């Protein structure tokens, strides 16, 4: 309502036209105080959908308990305690260096409990010297790397063994290949914790199926699309008190570790190593020709872009070290992920009606043998070659893949021989 | 529902005012005032009375 | 999106323009690329740019 | 330009108050792709949460032993063999007692919970009524006891005795005369969820710290967000027990659901008494007439009424057991308002009301004997007069009142003695 002009005259036709133009552009305008009120609910929404999942994934009061056994040696519970006090607990309870043989190549844990490998982990974060460097309070140890192992699902092949698998695979690269030298512990403790959650929440199907399912991960990111899931919830993991294993470092490292771990988590993607490989090739090349190996560590461990070309690596070359392992393992090994593989393909007949190929058809169940050995020679035969020829440490991988190929070659051939020999009537 | 059966069990009684062309009651929740001769004296009022200097007409 | 947003506020005032042809361009806002293409850059290959 | 001429001052102008325009107006176009990813972002982490509530292939064994007595999985079964195989394993309504007023659960494990929820869906005849599948019926019977936490009081536990005694009260007491059967199924299946996923801190709490569950309801901020994850957690196909009605039906049993599941809030039963207080009263006037039946179960507020009460009276239903539970209740019950004392110390930095801080830890009874004259002896007096086979409750309260108060004066001569002589 508009109450007086200030000449005297009444209204007339041109103030009507002029105060009614207003009026319907501020009518119109009402849209995005709409779209106000919409997005005020949906982040709400998020934050309460983020608080239930969080409360599933984390160690209660009563959990802990089966870990460090305090409430009986002493009165107080894990969060009244002195720093010295808890060590003396953590001392004898945790298996030692030299029990479960966390020191080799040739590490099997199928014969572990689940419990133990939680053990074994934080035994781990005691050999690199670590925890007293950066002074990391030793109950979230615990409790961090007790949620990372609820965090995972239960599922055929990508569950928590493979997660411990990945890691101890790094951790003996880093400390019997002597690739120590080039990284300094600040890059080491950002390796090992990235290890542990490369694959943490994996459904049990590749990027193929996100995109010809419509899954709303497809939409979200464009390009490596499960690689990208599993580092926004580690991050999200380790973004708060009671879990934060940072919180004493300053912010610098902080900054630098957090860029470090993505370029480590998002190296895992196949498709991206096929891409960048020759450039490692260079590098290992550019290695010969200096004289001695004691002046080749002052040369590398300045050169930044250099060394992450190196982690980009050494990531991939962990993630599948299940192919180098004696043959009393593999022969395990690759019939669980063939489980994987026929399940993703019962999923696609019987949901979006198309035709498996024959790679994920779980009829022909007997041409395995077949195209594992086709595998050792597209991937798995460069990545180890080339590290046999960077460093000396590294040559029993190589030589248990060469057998392993073997085998399998030989079961292919008795293979095609029987079905040759049935065709004959 | 906990307003609607108070009036479905005779304890009140329905509405009997103006109603807006969609169906709505018609009642003022806010009210900006604009005085320009002499003072600027923005105000805002977050409840108006039964009468006010601009409904009361 | 913008562009349906451009066409279709462009489209409407042709008559107000007295003007035979007119055109607009669009640019893109991409500051800082990812990691995996900067590589080839700092290692000796495809040399840096020059626009 | 279509003139000849070339551009000048007034022909500048107006071209650049157009493209002020245009790049004021691309704050949309950016709003619609944060819109576009918070609903991606939205949805995938509740698609999360359904993994971790949820009964998966395993571990449904242990009901549908299909594997050891055919050797196939369950989703491969008939309905026949299924009703087989499941009819040895349930208990026995008689030997556990379930339809009587004085059900106590103290020795038992909660995987017989479960088996006992299962049954009382076959003693209403319900199942094959409706035509509900039994793989189904287990799984979703199994999810909600996965579904809530694990805190001293609102558990399990306490979500089996407030659906055990409405269906108490729709047996025992007779009301099912005037409900027909569909609304039985939604008034005993919104009975089981209604303290779904309970943080374990009254409404106030929620208002003081700013949470996100204050912001995105208004009032009664608990119950919504009960009544919304059940509601979810229904409409996931393998769990959805309505898959078998058509839609006046579905709508009718969510809108009785909906009705029942908000009506648990004190702070709603304060105002909602007098109508209850009428009703029952209007009842008399059809004399020497058993045959009333709700004007022959024609009227709708009023059995929208009645149910309200039906609900608040089995919530509180914990004060009407004997003696020898009741005093074990009342500690666990004490327990979190201690608990949510020395948050609301620490984080905010106020000082308790007095029912929660611990050191009145001897000032208990007294208080106890307070809520019974003031909240819970109206209900179970009305009742009474309504029906007259739920008068065994109506004891029950007056005797644990008794005892209470005597507990509370022998307190008192302690403190009043210490007094006076120092
Ligand atoms: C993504 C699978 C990673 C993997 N880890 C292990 C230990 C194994 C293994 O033993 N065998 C295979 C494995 C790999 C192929 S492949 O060479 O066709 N391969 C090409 C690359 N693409 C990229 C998405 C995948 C398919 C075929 C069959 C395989 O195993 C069958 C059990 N894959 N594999
Ligand atoms: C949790 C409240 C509902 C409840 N269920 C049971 C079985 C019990 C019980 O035994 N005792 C109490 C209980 C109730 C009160 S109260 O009367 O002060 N009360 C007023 C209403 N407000 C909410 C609007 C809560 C506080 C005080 C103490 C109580 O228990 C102390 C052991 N409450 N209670
Ligand atoms: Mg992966
Ligand atoms: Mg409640
Ligand atoms: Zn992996
Ligand atoms: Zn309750």
């Amino acid at each position: 309502t508009f109450y007086n002009r200030k000449d005297g005259k009444p209204f007339d036709e041109q103030d009507e036209v002029l105060m009614e133009s207003l009026t319907q552009f501020l009518g119109w305008s009402v849209l995005n105080t709409d779209t106000y009120d919409k997005m005020n609910k949906l982040e709400n929404r998020k934050d309460i959908a983020q608080d239930m999942v969080l409360y599933h994934v984390r160690c209660d009061r009563e959990e802990i308990q089966l870990i460090l056994p305090t409430r009986e040696r002493l009165g107080k519970e894990p969060a009244d305690c002195e720093e010295d006090e808890l060590g003396k607990i953590l001392k004898e309870v945790l298996p030692g260096p030299a029990k479960f043989d966390i020191y080799e190549f040739h590490f099997s844990d199928l014969e572990c409990t689940e419990l133990e490998l939680v053990k074994c982990g934080i035994q781990m974060y005691y050999e690199l010297g670590v925890v007293r460097k950066f002074q990391i309070p030793q109950e979230v140890l615990v409790r961090f790397l007790f949620s990372v192992s609820k965090g995972y699902r239960r599922i055929t092949y990508h569950n928590w063994r493979h997660g411990f698998n990945v890691a101890q695979t790094m951790f003996t690269l880093l400390m019997t290949g002597k690739l120590k030298s080039y990284y300094t512990d600040l890059e080491a403790f950002a390796m090992v914790t990235a290890g542990l959650c490369h694959d943490i929440d994996h459904r049990g199907t590749n990027n193929l199926y996100q995109m010809k399912s419509q899954n709303p991960l497809a939409k979200l990111h464009g390009s490596s699309i499960l690689e990208r899931h599993h580092l926004e919830f580690g991050k999200f993991l380790l973004s708060e008190e009671t879990l934060n294993i940072y919180q004493n470092l300053n912010r610098r490292q902080h900054e630098h570790v957090i860029h470090l771990m993505d370029i480590a988590i998002i190296a895992t993607d196949l498709a991206l190593y096929f891409k960048k490989r020759t450039m490692f090739q260079k590098i290992v090349d550019e290695s010969k020709n200096y004289e001695d190996r004691k002046s080749w560590v002052e040369y590398l461990s300045l050169e930044t872009t250099r060394k992450e070309i190196v982690m980009a690596m050494m990531m991939t070359a962990c993630d599948l070290s299940a192919i180098t392992k004696p043959w009393e393992v593999q022969s395990k090994v690759a019939l669980l992920v063939a489980a994987e593989f026929w399940e993703q393909g019962d999923l696609e007949r019987t949901v979006l009606d198309q035709q498996p190929i024959p790679m994920m058809d779980r009829n022909k169940a007997a041409e395995l043998p077949k195209l594992q050995v086709g595998f050792i020679d597209f991937v798995c035969t460069f990545v180890y070659k080339e590290f046999s020829r960077f460093h000396e440490e590294i040559l029993p991988m190589f030589d248990r893949l060469q057998n392993n190929r073997k085998e399998w070659k030989a079961l292919a051939d008795e293979y095609e021989a029987k079905v040759k020999a049935l065709e004959e009537d | 529902f906990f307003d609607v059966w108070p009036v479905l069990m005779g304890e009140a009684q329905a509405y009997s005012g103006p109603r807006t062309p969609d169906g709505r009651e018609i009642l003022f929740y806010k009210v900006i005032d604009y005085i320009l001769h002499g003072k600027e004296d923005i105000k805002v009022i977050p409840s108006p009375p039964a009468d006010h200097w601009a409904l009361a007409s | 999106d913008i562009e349906r947003q451009f066409h279709k506020a462009l489209y409407t005032v042709r008559a107000f323009l007295n003007c035979d042809r007119y055109s607009v361009g669009l640019l893109d806002m991409t500051k800082q690329k990812e990691f995996f293409d900067v590589w080839p850059v700092l290692m000796g290959e495809a040399p840096p740019y020059a626009g | 330009r279509k003139d000849g001429k070339p551009f000048d001052e007034m022909d500048e102008t107006l071209m650049e108050s157009l493209t002020q325009f245009l790049g004021w107006s691309v704050l949309n176009p950016d709003t619609y792709e944060l819109m576009n990813k918070l609903e991606n972002r939205k949805d995938i982490f509740q698609d999360m949460v359904k993994y971790h509530v949820k009964c998966d292939n395993e571990e449904i064994q242990t009901i549908l032993k299909t594997r050891e007595v055919y050797g196939k999985e369950p989703w491969e079964c008939e309905e026949e063999e299924l009703a087989e195989i499941l009819q040895g394993e349930l208990p026995d309504a008689d030997k556990y007692e379930i339809n009587k007023f004085h059900f106590s659960d103290l020795p038992l494990t909660e995987l017989e919970l479960v088996k006992c929820g299962i049954q009382m869906y076959y003693e209403l005849k319900v199942v094959d009524k409706f035509h509900i599948p039994q793989e189904a019926l287990v799984r979703f019977m199994y999810s909600l006891s996965k579904g809530y936490r694990r805190i001293t009081y609102h558990n399990w536990r306490h979500g089996f005795n407030v659906g055990q005694t409405m269906f108490s009260l729709l047996v025992t007491g007779k009301l099912k005369r005037y409900f027909t059967d569909l609304e039985a199924l939604a008034m005993v299946t919104a009975a089981f969820c209604h303290d779904i996923d309970h943080r374990g801190t009254n409404n106030l709490y929620q208002m003081k710290s700013q949470n996100p569950l204050a912001k995105l309801h208004g009032s009664s901020i608990l119950e919504r967000h009960h009544l919304e994850f059940g509601k979810t957690l229904l409409r996931d196909e393998s769990l959805n027990i309505f898959q078998n009605l058509n839609r006046r039906q579905h709508e009718h049993a969510i809108h009785m659901m909906d009705i029942a599941i908000i009506a648990t809030d004190l702070a709603l039963y304060f105002k909602k008494r007098t109508m209850f207080q009428k009703i029952v009263d209007q009842s008399k006037t059809y004399e020497t007439q058993q045959e009333w039946t709700q004007y022959m179960m024609l009227d709708q507020t009023r059995k929208e009424i009645v149910m309200a009460m039906m609900m608040t009276a089995c919530d509180l239903s914990a004060i009407t057991k004997p003696w020898e539970v009741q005093s074990k209740v009342a500690l666990l019950v004490a327990a979190e308002f201690w608990e949510q004392g020395d948050l609301e110390r620490t984080v905010l930095q106020q000082n308790p009301i007095p029912m929660m801080d611990r050191n009145k830890a001897d000032e208990l009874p007294k208080l106890q004997v307070g809520f019974i004259d003031f909240v819970c002896t109206f209900v179970y007096k009305e009742f009474s007069r309504f029906h007259e086979e739920i008068t065994p409750m109506l004891d029950g309260i007056t005797n644990n009142r008794k005892e209470w108060k005597a507990l509370a004066d022998e307190y008192e001569t302690k403190m009043k003695g210490l007094e006076e002589e120092k």
